[PDB]
C-alpha cells in the first residue's frame, strides 16, 4: 500500500506466490476445489451454466467434484455476485469479464475429455468429439487441432520437428496439465490486471507491505511444496532475529548497559546456504532438471554424494514415526522435517504439450492468447533437443523462479521496517474459548515466538517497553517516577 | 534472473561459431570461424580503414583480405585471432557487454590441458566475464539427447569424432579423432561434378558446391545396387539452378560424396571410417559398458545431417556387432545444434550454477581451477 | 511376538551375505560381501558425494571404486569393512532398527575366540541389539537337515570344511579346512574356456563364465570315461548364448571344472581333495562314533550344487570305507542356504530364547559371556 507524502493513499500493488494447482484438479475427501466453479455452477446468473456449456449439477465434472460440492457457512449464489461485482469494479473488459468465465468453464470440461486406446495399438485415440468441441469453441479453438496436438504430439528433437505419438495414460495426464497451467496463468494475469488499475499517476513516498503467507508446517509427509514454504519461513524467521539483534543492542546502548551479542540471524544461515547457495539442493535439484534422462533417484544421489556426511543439517532419514518413506531430513530453525523426493523432477520441469500451447497462442479468445505469450517468446531458445530453456526466456527450474521472487521479496522486507503478527489456531474441534496443548504448543515454536522468547532470556529475560513501564509503576514513587516517564519517555523509567 | 537470463553458451568450430542464451532453443548467432586481414590499403565507402574482419565480413569480402582459420580441427590454434571471433561474438553479434554474463564455453575431445587453462585465462583476465565454464562438446550433444551414457559421433567441419560417455565422464582412452568431415566433403563433390563435366569457374560457383552438398546429398543404404540403379537410369537425377539460369544436373554423384565418410578411399584417405571407427571405439571399452554404448549411438554436428546417414549406420554396426546386442543409432533433426543445446540446457539449469568457475576461485587459484 | 517376528538371522560369507528374519524359509537379503571405495572424486547425477559402496552397488560400479572382501576364507580380516557390511544389511537391505531385534549371526568352524568376542562388541556397543547369539556354520547345516550328529562338508566362496558333529558338538580337532572354493573354480574354469580358443576380454564377459559355471557345470561320476565319452563326441556338448548373440559351446570342460574338487593337481594345489579329506576327518574321529558320520554326510554350500556331486561323493567315500560300513551322503535342494535356514529354524524356535546372549548379560559380563 503506496501512501503518499501528506499520508493518504496513492497505490497498491499485489504479488501472489504458491497457487494450490492441485486443487483445480483434486480434491480430498473432505475438501473441495476453488470457490468460482461451485459459485458459478450455483445458477444465480443462468446464463452463465448455457454460455460455459455445462450443468448445474457438479458430479458432471470430475475435477470438481471428488471431495466436497457443498458447504453450508456459504452462500455460493451471493458471492457469484460478490465476484461478478468485483470484476467490474476491478476495472475489467466484459470481453475479459466474459473470457475468465468462458476459461474456467473450459478447463472442467477437459476433465471430462475423453480417451481410448487405438486398436492394435497403444496409441490414444479421442472418445468423441463431444466435449472436446465445447472446450475448443470456448476457448476459441477447433475442435480437430485439438485433439491431434493432444494425441500426436509434434516435439522439435535435434534440429527438426518430430512427431510423437502418446498413451492413453499420457494423455489424461497431458490434459491435466494444461488444465491447471491454464488456470493459474490467468490467475496470474487477473492479479496483474488488478495491478493496473490500482495503479495510479499520483506520487508516492512510502508503502506499508502487507505480507499474507503460510507457517512453517510440518507433516508425516513433505515433499516439494513443503521444502519450498518452509525455506521461505526459515528465511523469514532469521529476518527477525537480526532484526531483534539490531533492536535489542540499541537498548543495551542507549542505557549504558554493557553486553555483547552475536546476531541472532547467524544460527540459520547454515540451513539457508545448503539450501540456495550453488552447490545446494535446489541447484542439484535445478541442473538434474536438464538431464534428458535423469531420476528423481539420480537426483537423489547426487544430493547425497555432495552433501552427505560433509554437511551437519543435512541427514538421512528417520524412516519411522508418522512418517511415510525416507529420502533426507534437513535442519531448520523448528526442527527437523523429513523430505520425500519424489515426482521433485517433473513438477520441476513443468512439463507442458507444446503443440497445443501453439494452438492457445493463435486463439480467438485474445486473453487466452495472451496468457501463453511468454511461453511463445522463449522457443527460440529451446529450439533443439536437450539443453536450456532460458536461452529464449523459458523456465528451466519449477524453482528457479520462486527463489527470484522470493528474493525480490526478502529485498522489498528489508528496506522495510518489519511489524510482526502470528496468528493462532486453538482446537482442531473449532471451539471457541478452547486449547489443545500440544496443538498450540507446536504453533509456537514453528511461529517464532519461542525463539523469541530464548532470544529475550539471554540472560534478561523479562523486558519492558518503557511507556508500558511509565503507565504501571509511575504509582511506585509516584512523584519522581511520574516525572522521569512524562518529562523523557525513556529518561523517565529511568 | 541475474544469470538465469545472462548465461551465454559459446561453441566454437572449426567452421561455424555458435552462440546465443542459455535458455534459447537455438543459436541466436551463427557465422564463420574466419578472421581476415586486407592484402591492401584503401576503405569501403563511408566507413574507416579498418584492420580486421570476422566472420561473414571476412566472407563477403575474401578477394581483398587474406583468410585465416583460428580452429584447426576443433583445436585453437591461434590465440591472437581467436580473441578477435570472441569480441566479435560479444560485442557486435550478440551486442552484450561480457563482463556481466557467466559465459558457458565448449572444447574439444582431447583438448590440451593448456589450452582450457589458456581460454579461461583469456576469458576472466581479457573479458573479464563473472563466471565460466568448459563442457567437452561430445558430452554437451549426448546430454541433450535426454542420456548420460551413449557413444557420440560427431561431426563437422573439420574433424570427426567419437566419444563413449559413461555416466558423463568421457572416456579418454576410447576416443577416436578422424580428420575428415564437411569440408574435406565439399571439396570432393567439387572434383566429382567438375569430373561429371562441369566449372566452378567463379568464387560464385565455388561456393554454392557446398550448399548442393547440404540440399541435395544423400547416404545410401546399399550404396552398392545404388550404383547400379543409377546406370539403369531412373528418375534418381536431381538438377538444381545456379545463381544464374545455368541449370546443373546431378544425378549420381549425390550420394558418392556421403559414401565418402564410410570409404575415406575415395580420397586417398588409408584411416577407417565412421562405422569401423564407431566400433573400435566400442571394442576400446570395458565389456560391461558395451551393450550400452551399442543402445546408444547418438550422432551429432554438421555432416552427420544427410539422410539415411542413420540407416546405413544401423546395418554398419549391427553387421560388426555380436547378433545378441542391439544397435541404436540416435540422430536428431536439430542435430547440427546438438551441441550447443545440450550447453542451453545445462547451463539454464537450477543445478549447475554450484560449477560455474567464478573470479573469486580464478583470482584465488590460477588457472587451474577449471582445468579440473 | 515381540521377537518371534523380530529375531534376525545374518550369515556373513566369503561371497555373499544371507539375511532375513527367523521364521522365513529363505534370505530376505544375498548380496555381495564387497565394501567398495572411489578411485576418483565426482559424482552420479542427483547423487551426493559417496565414500563407500557396499554390496551390488560395489559390484556394478567396480570401474571407478577400489573393491575390498572383508571376510577372507570365512574369517573376518577387517572390522571397519565388516561394520560397514553389517549397516548396510540391517539399514538398507532389511530396512529394520537393529535396536529392537535379536540378531543370530554366524562364524566359521575354529573362529578364533577373540572375533566372536569382538563381534559381540560391535553388535551391541555400536548397533546397540537386544540380544544377539553366534551359531558356527556347519552346526546349522546339519541341524536345518533335522539331525544333530553327522558330519558336514561345507562349501562355498572361499573355504571348504568338515566339520564332524557329536549331539550338536562341533569337534575342534577334527574339522578339516581345505582353501579351494566356487571362486577358485570360476577362475579354473575361466583359463579352461580360454583354452578352448575363447576370449573374456571386458568385464561382461568375466562375470558371466561364473552364470557359466553355476548353469551348466557338472561333477560326473566316473570322470575317467567322461573324457573318454567326450571324444567320442556324443551330444555331450553345451552352447551358451552370451550378452549378445556370441554362442560360446562348453562340451567337455564342464565336469573337468567340478572334478578340481576331487583332484586339486588341476590347480597346482598339492592338498588332498573333498572325499578324502572327508574321510580322514573320519579316521581322525572317536572309533564308537564313526559308524554316524558315515551315515550322515550332509552337504551344505553353493558350491556343492553341481549336480552329481552326492554320487561321486557316493562311491568316493564307500571305496574308502570299511565295508561293514554304511555310507549315505545328504545333499538337500535348498543346500545354497542350509546354514541360514538352520539359523531361521532355531532362532524361531520356542525352546531358543534362553540363549540368548542380552544387553543384561553383556553389560554385566563383558564379550566373553557370549564367546562361551
Amino acid at each position: 500500500i503506496h501512501f503518499g507524502a501528506t499520508g493518504k493513499l496513492a497505490s497498491a500493488d499485489i504479488e501472489t506466490y504458491l497457487l494450490e494447482k492441485s486443487r483445480v484438479t483434486f480434491q480430498l475427501p473432505a475438501e473441495r476445489s476453488y470457490h468460482i466453479f461451485y459459485q458459478i455452477m450455483s445458477n444465480k446468473k443462468p446464463e452463465l451454466i448455457d454460455m460455459l456449456l455445462i450443468t448445474t449439477n457438479p458430479y458432471d465434472y470430475h475435477y470438481v467434484s471428488e471431495g466436497e460440492i457443498t458447504v453450508p457457512s456459504i452462500d455460493d449464489q451471493e458471492e457469484l455476485m460478490a465476484t461478478d461485482s468485483a470484476i467490474d469494479i476491478l476495472g475489467f473488459s466484459a470481453d475479459e469479464k466474459t473470457a475468465i468465465y468462458k476459461l474456467t468453464g473450459a478447463v472442467m470440461h477437459y476433465g471430462n475429455l475423453k480417451f481410448k486406446q487405438k486398436q492394435r495399438e497403444e496409441q490414444a485415440e479421442p472418445d468423441g468429439t463431444e466435449v472436446a468441441d465445447k472446450a475448443a469453441y470456448l476457448m476459441g479453438l477447433n475442435s480437430a487441432e485439438l485433439l491431434k496436438a493432444l494425441c500426436y504430439p509434434r516435439v522439435g528433437v535435434g534440429n527438426e520437428a518430430v512427431t510423437k505419438g502418446e498413451t492413453v495414460s499420457e494423455v489424461h495426464n497431458s490434459v491435466g496439465a494444461l488444465a491447471k497451467a491454464v488456470y493459474e496463468k490467468m490467475f496470474l494475469w487477473m492479479v496483474i490486471r488488478i495491478n493496473q488499475q490500482l495503479d495510479t499517476k499520483q506520487p508516492r513516498q512510502y508503502f506499508i507491505g502487507v505480507l499474507d503467507i503460510a507457517g512453517f508446517e510440518i507433516f508425516d509427509f513433505n515433499s516439494f511444496e513443503q521444502l519450498c514454504i518452509n525455506f521461505t519461513n526459515e528465511k523469514l524467521q532469521q529476518f527477525f532475529n537480526h532484526h531483534m539483534f539490531v533492536l535489542e543492542q540499541e537498548e543495551y546502548k542507549k542505557e549504558g548497559i554493557e553486553w555483547e551479542f552475536i546476531d541472532f540471524g547467524m544460527d540459520l544461515a547454515a540451513c539457508i546456504e545448503l539450501i540456495e547457495k550453488p552447490m545446494g539442493i535446489f541447484s542439484i535439484l535445478e541442473e538434474e532438471c536438464m538431464f534428458p534422462k535423469a531420476t528423481d533417484t539420480s537426483f537423489k544421489n547426487k544430493l547425497y554424494d555432495e552433501h552427505l556426511g560433509k554437511s551437519n543439517n543435512f541427514q538421512k532419514p528417520k524412516p519411522a514415526k508418522g512418517k511415510a518413506e525416507a529420502h533426507f531430513s534437513l535442519v531448520h530453525y523448528a526442527g527437523t522435517v523429513d523430505y520425500n523426493i519424489s515426482g521433485w523432477l517433473e513438477k520441476n520441469k513443468d512439463p507442458l504439450n507444446e503443440t497445443v500451447i501453439g494452438l492457445y497462442q493463435k486463439s480467438s479468445v485474445k486473453t487466452l492468447a495472451l496468457l501463453f505469450a511468454t511461453y511463445g517468446g522463449e522457443a527460440e531458445g529451446g529450439g533443439g533437443k536437450k539443453g536450456g530453456k532460458k536461452k529464449g526466456s523459458s523456465f528451466q527450474t519449477v524453482s528457479a523462479l520462486f527463489r527470484e521472487n522470493l528474493n525480490k521479496l526478502m529485498a522489498n522486507l528489508r528496506s522495510t521496517h518489519p511489524h510482526f503478527v502470528r496468528c493462532i489456531i486453538p482446537n482442531e474441534t473449532k471451539t471457541p474459548g478452547a486449547m489443545e496443548h500440544e496443538l498450540v504448543l507446536h504453533q509456537l515454536r514453528c511461529n517464532g515466538v519461542l525463539e523469541g522468547i530464548r532470544i529475550c532470556r539471554k540472560g534478561f529475560p523479562s523486558r519492558v517497553l518503557y511507556a508500558d513501564f511509565k503507565q504501571r509503576y509511575r504509582v511506585l514513587n509516584a512523584s519522581a517516577i511520574p516525572e522521569g516517564q512524562f518529562m523523557d519517555s525513556k529518561k523517565a523509567s529511568e | 534472473d541475474e544469470d538465469e537470463t545472462t548465461a551465454l553458451v559459446c561453441d566454437n568450430g572449426s567452421g561455424l561459431v555458435k552462440a546465443g542464451f542459455a535458455g534459447d532453443d537455438a543459436p541466436r548467432a551463427v557465422f564463420p570461424s574466419i578472421v581476415g586481414r586486407p592484402r591492401h590499403q584503401g576503405v569501403m565507402v563511408g566507413m574507416g580503414q579498418k584492420d580486421s574482419y570476422v566472420g561473414d565480413e571476412a566472407q563477403s569480402k575474401r578477394g581483398i583480405l587474406t583468410l585465416k582459420y583460428p580452429i584447426e580441427h576443433g583445436i585453437i590454434t591461434n590465440w591472437d585471432d581467436m580473441e578477435k571471433i570472441w569480441h566479435h561474438t560479444f560485442y557486435n553479434e550478440l551486442r552484450v557487454a561480457p563482463e556481466e554474463h557467466p559465459t558457458l564455453l565448449t572444447e574439444a575431445p582431447l583438448n590440451p590441458k593448456a589450452n582450457r587453462e589458456k581460454m579461461t585465462q583469456i576469458m576472466f583476465e581479457t573479458f573479464n566475464v563473472p563466471a565460466m565454464y568448459v563442457a567437452i562438446q561430445a558430452v554437451l550433444s549426448l546430454y541433450a539427447s535426454g542420456r548420460t551414457t551413449g557413444i557420440v559421433l560427431d561431426s563437422g567441419d573439420g574433424v570427426t569424432h567419437n566419444v563413449p560417455i559413461y555416466e558423463g565422464y568421457a572416456l579418454p582412452h576410447a576416443i577416436m579423432r578422424l580428420d575428415l568431415a564437411g569440408r574435406d566433403l565439399t571439396d570432393y563433390l567439387m572434383k566429382i561434378l567438375t569430373e561429371r563435366g562441369y566449372s566452378f569457374v567463379t568464387t560464385a560457383e565455388r561456393e554454392i558446391v557446398r550448399d548442393i552438398k547440404e540440399k541435395l546429398c544423400y547416404v545410401a543404404l546399399d550404396f552398392e545396387n545404388e550404383m547400379a540403379t543409377a546406370a539403369s537410369s531412373s528418375s534418381l537425377e536431381k538438377s538444381y539452378e545456379l545463381p544464374d539460369g545455368q541449370v546443373i544436373t546431378i544425378g549420381n554423384e549425390r550420394f558418392r560424396c556421403p559414401e565418402t565418410l564410410f570409404q575415406p578411399s575415395f580420397i586417398g584417405m588409408e584411416s577407417a571410417g565412421i562405422h569401423e571407427t564407431t566400433y573400435n571405439s566400442i571394442m576400446k571399452c570395458d565389456i560391461d559398458i558395451r551393450k550400452d554404448l551399442y543402445a546408444n549411438n547418438v550422432m551429432s554436428g554438421g555432416t552427420t545431417m544427410y539422410p539415411g546417414i542413420a540407416d546405413r549406420m544401423q546395418k554398419e554396426i549391427t553387421a560388426l556387432a555380436p547378433s545378441t546386442m542391439k544397435i541404436k543409432i540416435i540422430a536428431p533433426p536439430e542435430r547440427k545444434y546438438s551441441v550447443w543445446i545440450g550447453g542451453s540446457i545445462l547451463a539454464s539449469l537450477s543445478t549447475f550454477q554450484q560449477m560455474w568457475i567464478t573470479k573469486q576461485e580464478y583470482d584465488e587459484a590460477g588457472p587451474s581451477i577449471v582445468h579440473r
